């Protein structure tokens, strides 16, 4: 059976996979080819059932594609749309419907990245229009609009526990550390040479002044914001690092997405522990199960919702 | 009115989207031909063998719609000049794939960005696609007036914006375009899509785009100010630019989402239409010049050739020219014969090169106005024009006018003349060979006789026009020098161009010529102070003439006779464009040469760099004697 609103089919290009604290699975998908170029939002109470449409808890269709996604608490879904809109979708009282809370067209091009800030009341979006916008999820408005970069914004990442702090990176080769408290909020951090363009950012879940960043040449780098000169790095992928996600573990494992169609799991020294060639297309997202911390899920463009067992 | 287009980087349903933009008032749509986020792999497996379809079907629109309403957009991930080899190769294959899909669709134009300094591989791939077939498709290079790096918010504590003046650095996006189009060998298929930002740069940066092939202007919604009624409007400085662009007849493009939520997407276009309608109207000259703008024409040779009938007709419909000739004769008649002699003294008036008879009639209107007696002779070499003259003299003029079907240089006059009146002048004054014509005729002018016109002077000004340079470039013909087109003058309504320095006199001729050794050959050196960074493509020529005393004619823009459309500027091109830096002097050399058979010009640029001497020995161009 398909929920009362859910479409008969889910678009081939799976962009996002987000495990809720209870264990439910959030799916973002787009139609990146064919007659219609739209998107859809899916909820799977059984993660082993995905990507099967007729076996989901809830489902809805957005007007355009889903470039990025994030959980906004337990019933909130924040969407980075191709329309240039940032969308907030509220999950039903029964959690059987996904209803549009707000659709605001503030960006002048595709919104490619979204990150919810520590409070869960504010969020930051990064667009192709080169701007970065700070949002009020309750008031449905943009508090601040920042044009700090020179090229498109690839990734925006809120700090785990600070509402004022967030990371951003762009095709202008800049990794910006933000702090809404300073009059000049951004600070251009980065190592000696410019090198290859930054593509992905992952804040450390325990060390609040540490983060990792993946480039366009498949390199993964470990960075201490204080020492401000990239000490540790490894050539993990043969193509652009699409995403970086840390495990919920006390000493977290680092999962690494790529366009080389592979997944990799790394330790503190960025050494390879696991590798999966499960995907036949681009690896788009990764979520560790809040229920089983050794379980890691992945979504790709090959419409595969793979489940991995991490040693 | 305005030809407008909507720019979108998101099209979920092509049929719906097009209908909405058409309902909004847009004449065309700029949209992706593949999905913007759909990165493709062409080398590495498994991503290489990705199942199709690679994009939406051509069946979704009619051929007519594809040909006239859709402007394709290159995918933003396609980066042919990336520092990463794999990305360079994938972006190459993807660029070829995308451009070929647009040609397969018969798209009227396709958009490609110039958003960084190095676009060498982007250019190579486009140039290679241009030479793969023979199509009429246009490539619009999306360039901003101001690079995004140079307009970024000053919010990076440890990387502040440079608050100092950087003249050449502020012009950087022009250099991006210049390099890209030089690499692509000035393809007529490569044009500019100029992206206008919220804050306009210094005028020199804007003026840097004068003479460039701007086919489209991109106006983001962000740049629109909001009026007291809540409607989107523009700053007076932005309005200034729009008005400059409307004369270039560019296609306006609206990009970005609607920030004026209370109103619809038709309001942005409504303001452009409002500005378009309110601009000053086209004057007598501007209305005539319409259609002749940057159209290269051959200069007329009324001496060597016999002008067509509809050609004299065109010349005759210039009112200011003949009003001025009338006045100059009127003034001469009173100065030559006093009121006490107004019935005993009859003036021998000779129209040398009478055409169909406008100067003959003007001479008559002038002798009636001055209340003096005149004896007219109408000398004309064109026998076809002489048919009109003889039918006029029999039907109207009478015995008063003696039509002479001859060349003034050969005609043996029965008596000398008091006044010789002629209109043997071209856009460069002496380019129709008036010095030689009147030199062989002045023997039958009284020792104290007046020549109307008494004097004429040619002027030159250095110009920049990559548009007109490419136009001259396209004038290659078979069975001649492959570069002969650059060694000849053109008559043209110079429109999309930049005058780099104030006109300066070149050649002057006075009639009658008192010199015992009459030499119409010349050599002139001019030094033109240039205060902009630019590229020289040639020299505009104009002229000034003294008919009699204060009665004059001019095509020099400074002193242009109001409403006179008989002459358009001449253009002397140069084979290779020359880079001129701000503060440099352009030194040009001009010669007027001749033998017994023909007259021609030769020219060379000697500063800031040398050119070859153009038209040596009149090998590419001569004016027949
Ligand atoms: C009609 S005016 C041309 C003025 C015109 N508006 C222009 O743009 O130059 C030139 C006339 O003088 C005549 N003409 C030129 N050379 C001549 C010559 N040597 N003897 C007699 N008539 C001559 C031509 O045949 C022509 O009719
Ligand atoms: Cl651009
Ligand atoms: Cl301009």
């Amino acid at each position: 059976n398909l929920p009362p609103n859910a479409p008969a089919c889910m678009e081939r290009q799976l962009e996002a996979a987000r495990y809720r604290s209870d264990g439910a699975l959030l799916l973002g998908a787009s139609s990146l080819s064919g007659r219609c170029w739209a998107g859809s939002l899916w909820l799977f109470k059984d993660p082993c059932a995905a990507p099967n449409e007729g076996f989901c808890s809830a489902g809805v269709q957005t007007e355009a594609g889903v470039a990025d996604l994030t959980w906004v608490g337990e019933r909130g879904i924040l969407v980075a749309s191709d329309s240039g809109a940032v969308e907030l979708w509220e999950l039903d009282e029964n959690e059987t419907l996904i209803v549009s809370k707000f659709c605001k067209y503030e960006h002048d091009d595709i919104v490619s990245t979204v990150s919810v800030l520590s409070s869960g009341t504010q969020a930051v979006s990064g667009s192709k229009d080169i701007c970065i916008k700070v949002w009020d999820l309750a008031q449905q408005v943009v508090l601040s609009s920042y044009r700090a970069h020179a090229a498109q914004v690839t990734c925006v990442a809120a700090s785990p526990h600070k509402d004022s702090v967030f990371l951003s990176c762009s095709e202008d080769n800049r990794i910006l550390l933000w702090d809404t408290r300073c009059p000049k909020p951004a600070s251009q951090i980065g190592c000696s040479a410019p090198g290859y363009l930054p593509t992905s950012l992952a804040w450390h879940p325990q060390q609040s002044e540490v983060f990792v960043f993946g480039d366009e040449n498949g390199t993964v780098s470990l960075v201490d914001t204080k020492s401000t000169s990239c000490v540790l790095s490894s050539a993990v992928h043969s193509q652009c690092v699409t995403g970086l996600v840390f495990s919920p573990h006390s000493v977290p494992f680092l999962a690494s997405l790529s366009e080389d169609c592979s997944l990799a799991v790394l330790d503190s020294s960025l050494s390879e522990l696991f590798r999966s060639q499960a995907h036949r297309d681009f690896v788009r997202d990764a979520t560790w199960s809040p229920l089983n911390h050794s379980l890691l899920t992945t979504v790709g463009w090959d419409h595969q919702v793979v489940h991995h067992v991490v040693p | 009115r305005v030809s407008s287009g909507r720019d979108l980087n998101c099209v979920p349903e092509i049929a719906d989207t097009l209908g909405a933009v058409a309902k909004q008032g847009f004449d065309f749509l700029c949209m992706p031909v593949f999905h913007p986020r759909f990165k493709r792999e062409f080398i590495q497996e498994p991503a290489k063998n990705r199942p199709g379809p690679q994009t939406r079907s051509d069946l979704l629109l009619s051929g007519r719609d594809w040909n006239t309403l859709i402007v394709g957009k290159l995918s933003p991930w396609i980066r042919p000049d990336s520092k990463v080899e794999k990305i360079r190769r994938n972006s190459e294959a993807a660029m070829l794939q995308e451009l070929n899909f647009g040609a397969y669709l018969g798209l009227p134009a396709f958009l490609l960005p110039l958003n960084q300094e190095d676009n060498t591989n982007l250019a190579r791939v486009l140039t290679n696609h241009i030479h793969t077939g023979h199509h009429s498709s246009m490539f619009w290079m999306r360039v901003p007036l101001v690079a995004p790096e140079d307009l970024r918010d000053d919010i990076i504590e440890n990387a502040p914006t440079t608050h100092t003046e950087e003249y050449s650095g502020e012009e950087k996006t022009w250099m991006w375009w210049h390099n890209f189009r030089t690499l692509c060998d000035y393809s007529k298929r490569i044009a500019v899509a100029l992206e206008i930002g919220a804050d306009l740069p210094s005028n020199h940066v804007i003026d840097r785009w004068l003479g460039e092939p701007i086919k489209a202007a991109i106006l983001p919604t962000s740049i629109f100010l909001t009026n007291k009624k809540g409607f989107p409007v523009l700053s007076k400085m932005h309005q200034r630019l729009i008005f400059r662009l409307l004369k270039l007849e560019v296609q306006f493009i609206i990009t970005g989402t609607n920030h004026h939520s209370e109103k619809e997407f038709c309001s942005y276009l409504q303001y452009l239409e409002y500005l378009s309608q309110n601009r000053p109207p086209p004057n007598a000259y501007e209305l005539f010049a319409k259609g002749y703008e940057d159209y290269l024409q051959s200069p007329l040779q009324p001496l060597m050739d016999n002008l067509e009938s509809q050609t004299y007709e065109v010349f005759e419909k210039d009112p200011i020219k003949y009003s001025q000739y009338q006045q100059a004769i009127y003034k001469c008649l009173l100065d030559r014969v006093p009121e006490e002699e107004k019935d005993t003294n009859v003036q021998v008036l000779m129209v040398l090169g009478a055409g169909r008879g406008p100067l003959v009639n003007a001479s008559l209107r002038a002798a009636k106005q001055a209340d003096r007696r005149i004896k007219l002779y109408a000398v004309e070499k064109n026998p076809n024009a002489v048919v009109t003259l003889e039918n006029w003299q029999f039907e109207e003029w009478g015995s008063q006018v003696t039509v002479v079907s001859s060349d003034m240089r050969e005609w043996v006059a029965p008596e000398k003349a008091d006044i010789i009146v002629s209109e043997l002048l071209g856009s460069f004054a002496d380019n129709e060979l008036s010095p030689e014509c009147l030199d062989g005729a002045q023997h039958f002018l009284k020792d104290d006789g007046v020549s109307i016109p008494g004097e004429y002077t040619s002027f030159l000004a250095p110009i920049s026009s990559s548009k007109l340079y490419n136009e001259v470039r396209a004038c290659r013909e078979k069975d001649r020098d492959p570069e002969a087109q650059f060694e000849m003058p053109y008559v043209v309504r110079l429109h999309n161009f930049h005058q780099l320095s104030a006109p300066q006199p070149c050649f002057t001729f006075s009639h009658p010529n008192r010199d015992p050794m009459i030499d119409n050959n010349r050599y002139c050196t001019l030094e033109f102070p240039v205060e902009v960074n630019t590229v020289l493509h040639g020299f505009a020529g104009y002229f000034e003439t003294v008919l009699y005393q204060d009665i004059t004619l001019s095509i020099r823009p400074e002193t242009h006779s109001p409403g006179m459309f008989s002459w358009f500027p001449i253009l002397f091109p140069i084979k290779q464009p020359i880079t001129v830096r701000e503060g440099q002097t352009i030194c040009v050399r001009f010669w007027r040469c001749s033998n017994s058979k023909k007259v021609w010009y030769e020219w060379a640029v000697t500063a800031p760099v040398c050119s070859a001497i153009h038209n040596p020995t009149g090998r590419s161009y001569t004016i027949g004697l």
